[PDB]
């Protein structure tokens, strides 16, 4: 829950005042506030190259799986991850 | 650029122009025409491009006034343009002789038009709605007549002069939101009664309404608002500003409401003293519509 | 037949009340009452009498030859034109503090507000099913009473 | 540098005649006639509203509240649709009929205007002799035929027929008019300069200009009569009559009809009579604004492609003419599609000066039909390559002037450019160098000021 | 001071130093300058001026072509 | 053999009707070519308020021409025209743009009805890569789990753009049948240039309606198919409660210029990041800010505006058809009873009821803008009853 209020500062600046300003509690901030996006906001980071990778990286694994002596780790699933995501 | 044409649509009620006569007035439904016959002409005397387009509305029907129908006008469908080849019409022109080649067109239909005293179709009044279209499928040939390098500026005039007739409601409301989509300016000038539908019809062209100020006295407003081009209104800065319109009410009982809610999915949205649908013998799925009578 | 049947019903509503809306009725029948002896016809009489009258005073054209000489009702005809030409007296500079008292409370009451409407939008919606007494819960009817204060 | 009014002049027209003339001799300009030729000469729509009050004001209405008709949006467009209007001089300010200066139309116009407007059987209208058709013993196409071929044996014969033109006066006149010139033995029908300008024109209105300076050479007779005439003939056509321009005679209204069918917009049969004909070309004189109508004959599409010119359909010579002065020096052959230069038609308007518009008009005069599945913009970049030619060969603007040079003092040179400044005879100055560049034409009140001092 | 009764062109300076060029390939002295301001504006003897109205791109285009 | 054979296609198609009259035939077929598909309309039951769901395959089929330059030049431009051809006809509705673009999907813009800010985003799609395979199933799990939280008094449909290609994403998508078919989503794709056998099961076993971009005008046929709202399958709703009348407001009713601004963080209303001087009017926040009639945020409910949406499909359904004869009854002198011609290219077109003679630029005008014969009027409101 903290990492979503510091990555955004829009919605800290939001989260600021309550504590500023003493609107309202954490315990109130994520009890009315979130409550749907939970499966929304939060449907990012669990899909990611499509999760359950059965057929979609499939297709692509072995191509992409050699570009030089060096050439991996790019972001999270680059290009060894998703690998190790079956076996 | 371009041709510049004009719509005018007339109120012509022989009720209440019989009405216009029976309170003995000083304005007439002969001293009515005659402006806006001048008034048609008036926006030929800006270009020989301009034409024009008039229309009344009597009680079985509306009979094309300009240009004409009849074997005056049936044979000879205006000089300019694909020729008639016609000689005596086709001859006398100059910003006299035009006016009298449609002057009598109008005076011999509205004969035709002041011969048929003889309604017994239920007090069939003022049928505005059917009679806007008889223009606007004309215009789209019209448009489909010459457009090579040829903008068509159609301007619709309304004109009303009596009350509007019990017609069907959404066949009022949608040729508007079809002129909405036709991009041809509107405009009202009323005399006798003040609708609120049709002033509604206004704000969707962002045209014009207008309550006269006195039937007499409609030449001087009449020559300078209803008067053409959208260049002589968003340029001349004088606008009617009003436009007082509060509306939406329903349809079950009868409100004013800031609050609806439809009845079935056939868009019927009706007023809360209501149990069961009115716009069908479909039952209402018993989840929503008592909620509507809940809180 | 399901939009079949609608459409027997409702128009057949739209039939019998057209259009009771604002405007849309009370101008509408009350004018139509005062067609008056219209079934009785005398003024349909009078009416097709004044069809047949001004039929031929139309055509003629010397009656409306002169049917725009009126420069007595051309003055009150320029006078509301030139009444309406100059409204006054309405506050012309009607902003010029609206800088200061846009960035004091579009600096935290732009947000402080929305603070209220993440959760009274809420606070209407619990309320929008409460005398059915179902969505009662303790984790909504003290929901109504913690932001409240809050 | 070069003449460039005689091409258009649309308003002046009726300004710079009128407003050129008196009161009491644009007052035979009111002619029941001359009421159409007010209203659509001028263009404004904003002083083409200021009229139509007038009609139902005969009273003068102050002046506050139509300078105030419309607000902050385009006050000079209705200050530049207003002194013209007044330049006109249709207007009368009244001084203070209620208080204040309220203006006013002059009323014998107003009185001319509105018998143009609803009824009124008068003399223009019916009574006495208008017009007749009785019964058809010729059509129109036929004689638009010689609504063409008139135009030929005009525009041919300037720049020169192997044919030979009708026995016409016209020809001293358009040798007099700098169109054309002849030399003193056997009076060559050349062109001077002017008349390739013309042929480079295509409307009958710069005719009409010489028609309306026709009665100047010395003559006397009813120019009040012509131009209510030239109105006469703007009646589109389909009319013999039973004779009628002869039951609505005049003197120069039947002698200068002679020169009509000379100038062929009226057809005469045998004895110059019994009858008339306004030709369909008595709608484009109306406006000389190009017009749809305006299209003569219809060739079909051009382009110019590749500025290569790229066209065809084998028209008429005229037409081959309106390019003989303008593309050959590999022509070929039946399709017209002489190839282009840079160079040659470009040389081909130096007889002219610049032909800008007027390419442009006939790039949509070449093969008329052209605008009907084509491009808006039809010169990609080959305007500005026109443009760039045209602005090529310009390079000099002839301007007479005196210049003021080694002057004695250099605040006194201020006085005397304050001085030339009031008088607006100075076109330009150096003041480092104590150098102004004055008018000869207003350099003697400037040499009659410095003498005196 | 002094009367000039010249002719004022108004042209490029490329063209206003060209012209220059054309006194000093004029068949007599100069007679097409007079005085010539700075940039833009020069004074001529009006003779050929309306020759001068084609001598020059009879020339300049000749010049270029070789 | 070829070189022969090349020109053996060629050949028999220039040659014609030879002597007099060439080349004439030929442009025959041509008009013989045209006149497809017209209506084929007529339907009743459902279709309000669609809760539309743009999925748009991002993927290497874009790369080719095919169409235009991009498979997605011949997309994007016209969803564009599909947006306000769609807020034409159909405003009581909204639109959820989501982008699949390398195996995920991204809610590009959200389920609303505001038309600049969905033609901008297309106008933002325009410098898309497309980079990655398609995957249907983070697409439907945003369409689950938005429209999981929308009423079931709404109409739950989705427009999936896809580009023909494998449909890459796992985790038992065919068992999303089930999910949906009692989540009762309605799921429509129409194929790009070729078929997908699973999704074309998917729409058969979904109730929406699958189809092939076979050309340009094709693709706009299945877009105007799609404009209207369609007969979607039964239980669905009956009403939906709480349309709160709005109103206009001038600013300038009572105090005049009481309020340099109406939207200064305390005001009800002034919801959008922009200053605002009084337009508008809710019921139940009484929230004034920009005028829309859709929805708010606050009071939550529908921000209806009945001449606009209320009457848009009001007449949309209640259609009858013409005939159409080749005879000469001559009704009028040889005219039309709209625009009053003839050319009599012997379409004759008769109305079912009044009987009254048109043309076909008076039957399309009906049948595209005017949607009714005005014939019936002067012939349905005088023995009205
Ligand atoms: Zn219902
Ligand atoms: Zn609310
Ligand atoms: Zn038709
Ligand atoms: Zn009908």
């Amino acid at each position: 829950k903290n990492r979503m209020l510091q990555e955004d500062p829009v919605l800290f600046q939001l989260y600021k005042d309550l504590v500023v300003s003493q609107v309202i509690s954490a315990e109130e901030f994520w009890a009315n506030r979130l409550n749907v996006n939970a499966t929304d906001s939060s449907s990012t980071s669990n899909h990611k190259q499509d999760v359950g990778i059965s057929a979609a990286f499939l297709a692509d694994v072995r191509p992409q799986t050699d570009g030089c002596n060096g050439l991996r780790y790019n972001l999270t699933s680059d290009i060894i991850e998703s690998i190790f995501r079956t076996y | 650029d371009e041709l510049n044409l004009l719509v005018i649509v007339v109120d012509a009620n022989p009720i209440w122009w019989g009405k216009q006569a029976l309170k003995e007035s000083q304005f007439t439904l002969s001293k009515c025409i005659d402006a806006v016959m001048v008034l048609g002409n008036s926006h030929l005397f800006m270009n020989r491009s301009n034409k024009l387009a008039v229309i009344a509305s009597h009680i079985q029907e509306s009979r094309f006034l300009y240009p004409g129908k009849n074997g005056r006008l049936g044979d000879f469908f205006g000089d300019p343009g694909n020729p008639p080849e016609f000689n005596p019409s086709g001859s006398k022109d100059g910003k006299y002789e035009l006016l009298t080649s449609a002057n009598e067109v109008i005076v011999e239909e509205i004969k035709d038009l002041m011969t048929k005293s003889d309604i017994k179709g239920q007090h069939t009044e003022t049928l505005l709605a059917g009679s806007l279209a008889k223009a606007l499928c004309y215009i789209h040939r019209m448009n489909k007549e010459v457009k090579d390098n040829q903008e068509m500026k159609s301007r619709i005039l309304v004109i009303k002069a009596a009350e509007d007739s019990a017609l069907q409601y959404m066949n009022f409301m949608n040729v508007i939101f079809a002129a909405q989509k036709q991009n041809i300016l509107i405009d009202a000038c009323v005399l006798d009664s003040d609708s609120g539908l049709l002033q509604q019809a206004c704000d969707i062209t962002g045209g014009l309404y207008l309550k006269v100020p006195q039937m007499p006295s409609l030449l001087q407003y009449l020559l300078w608002v209803f008067l053409p081009d959208q260049d002589q209104r968003s340029q001349l800065i004088l606008p009617p500003p009003v436009h007082v319109d509060y509306r939406a009410a329903c349809f079950c009982h009868r409100n004013l409401i800031e609050i609806g809610y439809v009845c079935s999915v056939c868009l019927s949205i009706f007023c809360n003293f209501s149990p069961i649908c009115t716009t069908c013998e479909t039952a209402f799925k018993i989840s929503l519509p008592p909620v509507l009578k809940a809180k | 037949k399901r939009a079949k049947l609608q459409e027997s019903i409702e128009y057949e509503d739209l039939g019998k009340n057209n259009s009771v809306k604002t405007i849309a009725l009370n101008l509408k029948k009350s004018d139509r009452y005062y067609h008056g002896p219209t079934p009785i016809q005398s003024l349909q009489y009078a009416t097709s009498q004044d069809i047949i009258n001004s039929f031929q005073s139309i055509r003629q054209e010397m009656e409306a030859y002169t049917p725009k000489l009126t420069q007595v009702l051309s003055s009150s005809a320029a006078s509301s034109t030139i009444t309406a030409l100059s409204p006054g007296g309405a506050l012309m500079q009607g902003g010029t503090q609206q800088a200061i008292n846009q960035m004091v409370p579009n600096d935290i009451q732009s947000e402080l507000k929305h603070l209220y409407v993440a959760v009274g939008e809420l606070l209407r919606h619990f309320w929008s099913c409460f005398p059915v007494n179902t969505p009662f819960l303790e984790e909504k009817v003290v929901k109504m009473k913690s932001n409240l204060e809050r | 540098s070069r003449g460039l009014n005689r091409v258009h002049l649309q308003c002046r027209n009726l300004q710079e005649f009128l407003g050129g003339l008196s009161p009491g001799v644009l007052d035979r300009l009111y002619g029941h006639p001359a009421t159409c030729l007010a209203v659509f000469r001028e263009l404004p729509s904003l002083a083409k509203n200021w009229v139509m009050r007038m009609l139902f004001l005969e009273q003068p209405l102050p002046q506050a509240a139509v300078a105030l008709w419309v607000k902050k949006e385009f006050s000079k467009a209705q200050e530049e649709s207003t002194g013209l209007l007044s330049g006109l001089r249709i207007w009368h300010t009244q001084l203070l009929p209620g208080g204040l200066q309220g203006l006013i139309l002059n009323p014998i116009f107003r009185q001319n205007l509105r018998i143009a407007l609803l009824g009124g059987g008068k003399a223009w209208s019916d009574d006495t002799s208008q017009l007749g058709p009785d019964k058809h013993a010729r059509d129109v196409p036929s004689l638009d035929k010689y609504a063409e071929e008139r135009w030929e044996v005009v525009l041919h014969f300037m720049v020169g027929s192997p044919s030979a033109a009708v026995s016409q006066d016209l020809a001293q006149l358009l040798s007099q008019a700098g169109l054309m010139k002849s030399t003193e033995p056997g009076e060559p029908p050349c062109i001077t300069s002017a008349g390739f300008q013309f042929l480079l024109l295509d409307t009958p209105a710069q005719l009409w200009y010489f028609m309306l300076q026709y009665l100047q050479t010395a003559q006397s007779r009813g120019m009040d009569l012509v131009e209510i005439l030239s109105f006469l003939f703007q009646l589109s056509f389909s009319t013999l009559g039973k004779d009628y321009s002869v039951e609505g005679m005049s003197d120069s209204l039947l002698n200068f009809l002679q020169h009509l069918r000379e100038f062929g917009l009226v057809f005469q049969r045998k004895r110059k009579s019994r009858r008339y004909y306004p030709t369909r070309l008595a709608i484009n004189l109306s406006s000389g604004v190009s017009g749809a109508g305006g299209t003569v004959h219809q060739p079909g599409f051009i382009v110019v492609e590749t500025n290569y010119r790229l066209y065809a359909y084998t028209e008429s010579e005229l037409q081959i003419a309106l390019i003989a002065l303008f593309s050959e020096m590999l022509y070929r052959f039946p399709n017209m599609v002489v190839a282009q230069v840079t160079r040659e038609s470009v040389q081909q308007a130096i007889a002219s000066g610049i032909t800008a518009q007027q390419i442009i008009h006939f790039l949509r005069t070449r093969a008329h039909p052209v605008m009907l599945k084509q491009t808006p913009v039809l010169p990609p970049t080959i305007t500005d390559q026109i443009r760039l030619w045209e602005l090529e060969r310009d390079r000099l603007r002839f301007t007479e002037g005196v210049l003021y040079n080694q002057f004695l003092s250099q605040v006194d040179f201020e006085l005397l450019l304050a001085h030339a400044r009031e008088l607006g005879v100075l076109v330009f100055e150096n003041s480092a160098k104590r150098l102004m560049v004055v008018t000869p034409a207003g350099h003697s009140d400037v040499k009659r000021f410095w003498k005196r001092q | 001071v002094n009367v000039l009764k010249g002719v004022l062109i108004e042209c490029d300076p490329a063209m206003k130093q060209f012209l220059l060029y054309l006194d000093e390939s004029n068949a007599l002295g100069k007679k097409f300058i007079i005085q010539d301001i700075d940039d833009t504006h020069v004074f001529v003897i009006a003779e050929l001026v309306n020759v001068l109205q084609e001598r020059v791109g009879e020339l300049m285009d000749q010049n270029a072509f070789s | 053999r070829w070189e022969g054979g090349y020109e053996r296609t060629w050949e028999i198609l220039k040659e014609d009707e030879s002597g007099s009259l060439k080349a004439t035939i030929e442009d025959i077929l041509f008009k013989a070519k045209r006149k497809r598909v017209f209506e084929h309309h007529g339907q009743v039951r459902l279709g309000m308020m669609r809760h539309l769901y743009v999925v748009v395959d991002g993927s290497r089929t874009m790369e080719d021409q095919d169409l235009k330059p991009n498979r997605l030049t011949c997309t994007l431009k016209l969803l564009e025209y599909f947006v306000e051809e769609y807020f034409d006809q159909n405003p009581i509705s909204q639109i959820g743009i989501i982008v699949t673009k390398s195996k995920r999907a991204e809610k590009l813009t959200e389920l609303s009805g505001n038309p600049r800010k969905h033609i901008t985003s297309l106008k933002k799609a325009v410098d898309m890569t497309c980079h990655g395979e398609p995957s249907l199933y983070n697409s439907l799990s945003i369409a689950m789990q938005t429209l999981k939280h929308m009423p079931g008094h709404t109409s739950r449909e989705v427009l999936i753009i896809f580009s023909s290609l494998t449909t890459c994403d796992p985790s038992n998508i065919y068992d999303l049948i089930k999910t949906l078919k009692a989540a009762k989503i309605r799921v429509s794709v129409i194929g790009l240039s070729a078929e997908v056998r699973v999704c074309t099961v998917l729409a058969r076993e979904t109730g929406g309606t699958y189809h092939v971009i076979l050309d340009e005008s094709h693709y706009k046929e299945l877009l105007t198919h799609h404009v209207s709202p369609p007969p979607a399958s039964s239980s669905s709703e009956c009403s939906l409660i709480r349309m709160g009348f709005p109103q206009h407001t001038i600013a300038s009713l009572s105090d005049q210029d009481a309020k340099p601004s109406f939207s200064m963080a305390h005001l009800d209303g002034n919801t959008e990041p922009g200053l605002t001087l009084g337009g508008y009017f809710c019921p139940q926040c009484r929230a004034k800010y920009c005028e829309l009639p859709v929805e708010c945020k606050i009071c939550g409910l529908t921000l209806v505006s009945a001449p606009h949406l209320a009457r848009s499909y009001h007449h949309l359904f209640p259609l009858d058809a013409f005939q159409e004869i080749p005879l000469e009854e001559y009704n009028g002198e040889r005219f039309c009873y709209g625009c009053q011609g003839e050319l009599k290219d012997q379409h004759v077109y008769v109305c079912a009821v009044c009987q009254n003679v048109f043309c076909v630029d008076c039957d399309v005008f009906v049948h595209d803008s005017l949607h009714c014969c005005p014939g019936c009027i002067h012939k349905i409101p005088a023995p009205s009853g």
